[PDB]
């Protein structure tokens, strides 16, 4: 939903 | 059977501690049933999937993983050499668009979908599905995973990974279904990970190497990585006749190495996923 996509 | 050289993830989850390099498992290695990888699709051409892989919804103008991050999980889940269950039957629903994002409605279309699908596959073995997502808090994405788990299907969801309370996250937060925390190579809780007590068990999510787009493979970290970890090994123990999809992350918990992790808040389950295999 908005969690990850690609930050470390 | 034992891979030698594995991932530490597999290593780990076959071992009562830390830092061996094998993975031992029975050589049925979770043929028969099926695991729906719920994410930025699967790369299903890649060889380390052998032809066990296939994509069977998308919710965007292309099935193709344009990611990663899909086929990350997917070949931890059941690859051949950095996978959980060998044999198991992958399939790929694409929710995730390819910058790893998705609204609501999209992800809960999906796993509406899969409730539905897996009455068209043949899984004597059992389902799995394996969610390694989410976001703020929703009732109706908590609903929408509630009700795949209530169709009978093993559902594991990510906890992840603001280093805080999972409660205030879904489909983490949902009670009924299967929420993994993540671990380091030192059994450790990573540092990112969420916890509290909605939390059932923790799985490797450090520096795991896996599957990648292009043919190629990567590392990288999160509770998405532990979260396949323990799809893989509900597979795993469905096949064997351990568990039902039901009542698999209960047994999981109850035959988890116990008290071994380090950094767990109190209120938060001290369980990490463990095969028991005895040769
Ligand atoms: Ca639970």
């Amino acid at each position: 939903g908005d969690e990850q996509g690609e930050n470390k | 059977a034992a891979q030698t050289n594995a991932p530490w993830g597999l290593a780990r989850i076959s071992s009562t501690s830390p830092g061996t390099s094998t993975y031992y498992y029975d050589e049925s290695a979770g043929q028969g049933s099926c695991v729906y990888v719920i994410d930025t699709g699967i790369e299903a051409s890649h060889p380390e999937f052998e032809g066990r892989a296939q994509m069977v919804k998308t919710y965007y103008y292309s099935s193709r993983d344009g990611n990663g991050h899909g086929t990350h999980c997917a070949g931890t889940v059941g690859s051949r050499t950095y996978g959980v269950a060998k044999k198991t039957q992958l399939f790929g629903v694409k929710v995730l668009d390819d910058n790893g994002s998705g609204q609501y409605s999209t992800i809960i279309a999906g796993m509406d979908f899969v409730a539905s699908d897996k009455n068209n596959r043949n899984c004597p073995k059992g389902v799995v599905a394996s969610l390694s997502l989410g976001g703020g808090y929703s009732s109706s994405v908590n609903s929408a995973a509630a009700r795949l788990q209530s169709s009978g299907v093993m559902v594991a969801v990510a906890a992840g990974n603001n280093n805080a309370d999972a409660r205030n996250y879904s489909p983490a937060s949902e009670p009924s279904v299967c929420t993994v925390g993540a671990s380091d190579r030192y059994d450790r809780r990573s540092s990112f990970s969420n916890y509290g007590s909605v939390l059932d068990i923790f799985g490797p999510g450090t520096d795991i190497l896996s599957t990648w787009i292009g043919g190629s493979t990567r590392s990288i970290s999160g509770t998405s990585m532990a979260t396949p970890h323990v799809a893989g090994l509900a597979a795993y123990l469905m096949t064997l006749g351990k568990t039902t999809a039901a009542s698999a992350c209960r047994y999981i918990a109850d035959t988890a190495n116990k008290g071994d992790l380090s950094n767990i808040p109190f209120g938060t389950v001290n369980l990490l996923a463990y095969n028991n295999y005895q040769a």
